[PDB]
């Protein structure tokens, strides 16, 4: 099959910028390479056939460039309804393929977590399993990582990380990771540590934050 | 003694606007040339292009599968075509044409039998069934109707990379009548397509060994009936066929093929070359160029020159650019009025004591009928 | 020169079978030098056009020969999963005609062929046939060196590499002295063309009947290639075999690529491993340079020559612009490791494509005057287009550049006089050796006699 | 006017099938192939193979050659896309997308999610975070409601009935290992609501007809 390489994968744009968005394909097919939108409100949306044609009620800001095995997509001004995944997809030999993906972020200012730390509920501890949740709040760039001290421990494993939708008035992410463990080996420790790691960060790096477990 | 009297010589027009087939191209139009045994005579003719020329542009599209990005740019030529081409003539006349591939083996997907009426079956798409050429809108100057006719074309899909444009040329170029081509205008045959083309004797690989006779084929269902049992034809027979019927083809052809078509266009008088877009995007500047530089050059041509009558030219171009044995005036505009000083001389007395020939440009109607006499 | 063009013998096919296609000559085991006509538009046994082979016995009268019968059904066959299927309607059986010592191999070019294993195909497509027979016997063989059971989507993965199903095995073909057949593929590769070569002998050995697809085990392919210059070359429209590098011991094939190179042609000398020893460019774009080659020794010096055919070539002239009358180049061997170069004369048609260079038969020593001579066919020429047969003489310095004599189409219009030519053999046995020319418009087969 | 109006979510068991449609309406049905591609959720997307509708002729990926199977109905012109022998990597988005005259992919179908997760409804156990006291002399009071161990998608949580719409920061369920999804809802809120007005998260499930309302408070304030 015709493989198509798209880079970036992700790729983070101030509102008003302009973006190249670039695909390779494995072998020569000229300008049978279509791009696609897809900011999940619907299906993959067609933006520009065979590599340059603009389809009909596309905004004039998305052009299309390249040909053989290079192409590229350019947007002029990326408006808050540009901001999604942009698959390249070649039509020239069958199987038809897609490219890997592009994502486009919204790119603000780096802000810092606002960590917090929840301890399982009585009703929670009722049950034979009790899970801990540290919470990262408004927060950018995405690529935090949060590992759990337990008793000043590495913990693998029994982690959850269910990031949110990067936000809407101010593009910030949020983060909750959650420890999975049974009572006896939640009582069986004392010290519950989350480890964040962020740059939005200042010195000390590492905020671990702490609830007290009393 | 052996002269050269001047017939019928009306003077050069200034505009080919308005009433046609008064338009005089050519001065003088007839002359009558007595030679004596073994003598040379010399005559001199004027070529002017006017300008406002009426020209008939019949659109013949490559319409294989490589081709369908093409079919969204074409959509609207014809209106922007009828825009660009009003500065450059005040009747303007387009036509479509669209050819494949000769509709046979191995050209022609055979199997399965769903690829016959969906060549493009294993694409996973559906188009045409293969044509070798159809005729699709006689030159109109009702532009809206090339638009509507691209609306509904698509295209078919044949098995190797040369297609069958050539066949198209000659069915374009011959079928005069169904096609549409005026007498008193400028003949443009758009020829686009992106990739080689097939020649006479390459029929032979489907089986089809009988020569192209150059006669139309193209019947009411508008389609080449020939293209299954008669053969590509030659550069020869399609270069007569386009300088019997005054036609400049213009290769508006994809790079990847780009010297391929100038190496023909050699070969063929009255021809040009333009590079078209893997999406046909630059068509409509591609025929405006293209015609404005088939009037860039002014190329004589002989009809029917008597065997015991040689001929020698001095090109009289721009005001001092008398080019001894040069036919051709390169580098010109539309508007500019260029001289030929020809020498007819005999060899001998033959037994035919008066025969004619016709000395023309290439790419007009309008000629200079020299009716030479030998005493 | 003393070809009788008076005393003719007329060979005589079906009406609309093309006979005289395709034509050689065929010594039978008493030594009776018999004509094989090849008529690819016989109809069969349904009435469908699948071509046909004449075995014409010498008789200074002509008229019609028998047919020489060769299996015309659609066979199909399941090997496994696999349906493998030939379709002979309009194979062109007959399209060429060559004959070893006691077989004729007579070739299909537009033989189809399929495989069916599942909702997946192969593609049904001109692979080719060759039909080989020993009449004398009545043995019969088949060799289709392009078939396979590859489907379609393996090849459109590979991006059509060796993709041998448009060969068109047999559009042209040669046996060499020692016995393999050479066929050209001019549609293999994806139309680059290849030449497949079998001896006769491991083809009518390795031949079962019912079996469809099988594999001759001295088969010798040519490669693919993905230089664009070979591109739709059609490699493998005309063969021959001759001695071109000193070594009498191999046999050179000499493959015409009409269209290599964007139309321009070319003619390849090649060793028994399909090695390019050298390449002969096209003159002219268009012109199919390599239409036609032919091998003979036209100036008496023991090196075979090469002479090509470009029928579409278009000479200058002062009526029409380019004259589309055909070309001939002679391309005499030096003695030296290939040292071929520029063409050493240049034979031109003088009638408007007339196609001057369609065929070239070496017709051996016509006159017996130490130098072997050629024959050219214009089809189409003549004042009248009706076809002419030209004969140049072999000189010292190579050829004769003006016709020793010239031979008008006895036929009407559209008979392609001369499409089809063959000399070098005495069919009469008087010592001189005669020329078969074959109108296949006409469905006819002109048989001229060298007079002492 | 080509539309492309596929079957609903669907959830499957693993080793199990499942069977989704697509009604095509706006051209000639039979003409045309039918061309299926899926997405796994957060991935890119594969091509699955094509139907003719016509003869029912298929060709899939080689990826899917047995796993996927395609049929078409052209009497109610609906083509039906069969996955067998479900694995988790099966739990995607599946369209429809059909050509136009210009041989490009612009009609979709909206897509059939599949879940391939073999767990029973179960209706969800909405935990309070206990927004801590001791977290006071600093930022502002984060407080939250787990949504722990529910299935399947979605749950519709919103808090005091909708009167709580900023600083909520509903996040997608995550599968566990159990099968089941647990999803969190956090709210920021000033510090000096705590104890003012109470934040009370609705939890409503869909199906299972599950609406809990839990109380959310401080631990030893
Ligand atoms: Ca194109
Ligand atoms: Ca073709
Ligand atoms: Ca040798
Ligand atoms: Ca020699
Ligand atoms: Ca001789
Ligand atoms: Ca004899
Ligand atoms: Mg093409």
């Amino acid at each position: 099959e015709i493989v198509l390489t798209q880079s970036p994968v992700t790729l983070s744009v101030t509102p008003g910028d302009s973006v190249s968005l670039s695909c390779r394909a494995s072998r020569d097919i000229s300008n049978n390479l279509h791009w696609f939108q897809q900011t999940s409100h619907e299906s993959p949306r067609l933006l520009i056939k065979y590599a340059s044609q603009s389809m009909s009620g596309i905004p004039s800001r998305f052009s299309g460039s390249g040909s053989g095995t290079d192409f590229t997509l350019s947007i002029n001004s990326v408006e808050t309804e540009d901001f999604g995944m942009y698959f390249c997809q070649q039509t020239n030999s069958w199987p038809y393929t897609f490219g890997g993906g592009t994502k486009l972020e919204i790119k603000r200012t780096v802000a810092a977590p606002s960590v917090f730390i929840f301890p399982p509920s009585d009703e929670q501890l009722k049950s034979g399993t009790a899970s801990v949740v540290c919470l990262l709040n408004n927060f950018y760039p995405r690529e935090a990582k949060v590992q759990w001290k337990v008793d000043n421990a590495l913990q693998s494993g029994n982690s959850q990380e269910s990031v949110t939708e990067q936000d809407s008035k101010d593009s910030t992410y949020s983060l909750s990771s959650t420890l999975t463990l049974s009572k006896a080996d939640y009582e069986k420790h004392k010290v519950y540590a989350c480890e964040v790691t962020h740059q939005g960060l200042s010195s000390p790096v590492t905020k671990s934050f702490n609830r007290g477990e009393c | 003694v052996s002269e050269a009297r001047v017939l019928e010589d009306r003077p050069l027009s200034d505009k080919g606007s308005g009433d046609s087939s008064q338009v005089t191209q050519v001065s003088p139009q007839r002359i009558a040339l007595r030679l004596r045994p073994d003598d040379s005579k010399n005559f001199s003719i004027q070529v002017r292009q006017v300008e406002d020329y009426p020209v008939d542009i019949y659109y013949l599209m490559d319409l294989s599968y490589s081709m369908k990005d093409d079919l969204w740019s074409i959509q609207n030529l014809g209106t922007k075509l009828a825009t660009q081409m009003r500065k450059l003539t005040s009747n303007l006349r387009i036509g479509f044409g669209a050819f494949v591939d000769k509709p046979v083996s191995p050209y022609m997907y055979i199997s399965p039998p769903e690829a016959l009426e969906n060549p493009c079956y294993d694409m996973k798409t559906t188009c045409l069934p293969m044509f070798g050429y159809k005729h699709v809108l006689t030159l109109t100057d009702q532009v809206t109707r090339f638009n509507e006719e691209v609306k509904k074309q698509s295209v078919s899909r044949n098995r190797d990379a040369p297609e069958g444009g050539f066949d198209a040329i000659m069915q374009a170029t011959v079928c005069d009548e169904k096609i549409g081509w005026r007498n008193d205008a400028s003949h443009l045959l758009v020829f686009t397509t992106d990739a080689k083309t097939h020649i006479a004797l390459d029929g032979r690989l489907a089986g089809i060994v009988q020569p192209n006779d150059g006669q139309c084929h193209v019947g009411s269902d508008n389609h080449y009936s020939a293209s299954t049992t008669m053969d590509y034809p030659s550069l020869g027979l399609m270069t007569e066929k386009l300088s019997q019927k005054n036609i400049n083809l213009i290769f508006a052809v994809t790079e990847n093929v780009v010297n391929l078509y100038q190496n023909y266009s050699e070969l063929i008088p009255g021809t040009t070359v333009g590079v078209l877009s893997m999406d046909s995007s630059n068509v409509l500047q591609l025929i405006v160029d293209a015609y404005g530089k088939i009037r860039s050059k002014v190329e004589l041509e002989v009809r029917d020159l008597p065997e015991e009558l040689s001929l020698s030219f001095n090109a009289t171009c721009l005001n001092n650019e008398v080019i001894p044995g040069l036919k051709s005036c390169m580098g010109l505009k539309i508007g500019d009025t260029v001289s030929f000083s020809i020498e007819a001389k005999v060899r001998g007395c033959p037994q035919e004591k008066e025969k004619s020939f016709t000395i023309k440009p290439v790419g007009f109607k309008d000629s200079l009928i020299v009716q030479v006499t030998f005493d | 020169l003393n070809l009788d063009p008076v005393q003719l013998t007329f060979y005589a096919g079906p009406n609309g079978s093309q006979f005289g296609f395709s034509l050689d000559f065929h010594k039978d085991s008493h030594g009776r030098v018999a004509i094989v006509v090849g008529a690819p538009r016989t109809l069969g046994p349904s009435q469908e056009e699948t071509g046909g082979v004449f075995l014409c016995p010498w008789r200074a009268e002509g008229g019609q020969c028998p047919s020489l019968l060769f299996d015309l059904r659609d066979e199909t066959r399941n090997v496994g999963s696999q349906t493998l299927q030939t379709f002979k309607a309009r194979q062109g059986l007959g399209a060429s005609v060559v004959s070893w010592s006691d077989v004729i191999v007579a070739c299909a070019p537009w033989q189809h062929w399929n495989v069916l294993e599942k909702t997946e195909e192969a593609e049904k497509t001109p692979v080719g046939s060759c039909f080989l027979a020993q009449p004398e016997s009545g043995r019969r063989a088949e060799y289709s060196p392009c078939r396979g059971n590859t489907l379609s989507r393996i090849y459109v993965e590979n991006d059509f590499s060796w993709d041998k199903r448009y060969c068109e095995a047999g559009f042209s073909s040669v046996v060499t002295q020692a016995g393999e057949l050479v066929l050209g593929a001019p549609g293999g590769y994806y139309f680059l063309g290849l030449l497949a070569q079998a001896p006769v002998a491991d083809i009518f050995s390795s031949y079962r009947p019912g079996i469809l697809l099988w594999h001759v085990s001295s088969q010798s392919l040519s490669f693919d290639s993905s230089n664009p210059e070979y591109f739709d070359g059609y490699w493998g429209y005309s063969v021959a075999v001759g001695e071109f590098d000193g070594d009498l011991n191999t046999t050179e094939y000499v493959v015409g690529a009409p269209t290599w190179s964007w139309t321009l042609g070319a003619v390849e000398i090649l060793d028994s491993y399909y090695q390019r020893l050298h390449r002969l460019r096209g003159e002219q774009m268009a012109s199919y340079f390599g239409h036609s080659v032919a091998v003979t020794d036209v100036n008496g010096d023991g090196r075979h020559d090469l002479l090509v055919g470009a029928p579409l070539y278009m000479e200058s002239r002062a009526d029409r612009k380019l004259a589309e009358v055909g070309r001939v180049y002679l391309f005499l061997q030096p003695r030296g490791p290939h040292a071929l170069g520029a063409p050493s004369l240049l034979l031109t048609g003088t009638q408007l494509y007339g196609r001057f260079g369609s065929a070239i038969a070496p017709l051996g020593d016509l006159d017996r005057d130490g130098y072997n001579d050629i024959a050219v066919a214009a089809p189409y020429g003549g004042p009248s287009g009706r076809g002419q047969v030209l004969v140049f003489l072999g000189q010292s310095e190579g050829l004769r550049s003006r016709p020793s004599q010239v031979l008008d189409s006895p036929f009407p219009t559209g008979s392609a006089f001369g499409f089809s030519l063959r000399g070098a053999v005495d069919i009469d046995d008087n010592g001189y050796p005669d020329l078969i020319v074959g109108a296949y418009g006409a469905n006819q087969v002109a048989v001229y006699r060298a007079q002492p | 006017e080509v539309q492309l109006q596929q079957s609903g979510t669907v959830l499957a068991r693993p080793g199990a099938s499942v069977k989704m449609s697509c009604e095509a309406s706006g051209y000639t049905f039979t003409n045309y192939w039918m061309h299926w591609v899926k997405q796994r959720p957060g991935q890119g997307l594969e091509w699955i193979g094509a139907i003719y509708p016509g003869n029912s002729d298929t060709s899939y990926i080689q990826k899917f050659k047995g796993k996927a199977k395609l049929t078409a109905v052209t009497s109610t012109t609906s083509v039906y896309m069969e996955l067998s022998s479900l694995t988790n990597e099966d739990s995607a988005v599946y369209y429809c997308t059909l050509y136009d005259g210009y041989y490009v992919f612009a009609y979709w179908g909206q897509g059939t999610l599949v879940t391939v997760s073999a767990a029973s409804t179960k209706g969800p156990s909405v935990f309070p975070l206990a927004p801590s006291s001791k977290s006071t002399s600093g930022g502002t009071a984060a407080l939250g409601c787990l949504v722990k161990d529910y299935f399947p998608e979605p749950v519709t949580v919103s808090w005091n009935s909708g009167a709580l719409t900023s600083g909520v920061h509903t996040f997608p369920a995550v599968l566990q290992s159990s099968g089941l999804y647990s999803l969190s809802s956090v709210v920021t809120v000033p510090s000096s609501s705590l104890g003012t007005q109470t934040y009370i998260c609705n939890v409503n499930h869909k199906p299972s007809n599950t609406k809990v309302d839990k109380k959310v408070e401080p631990k030893s304030c």
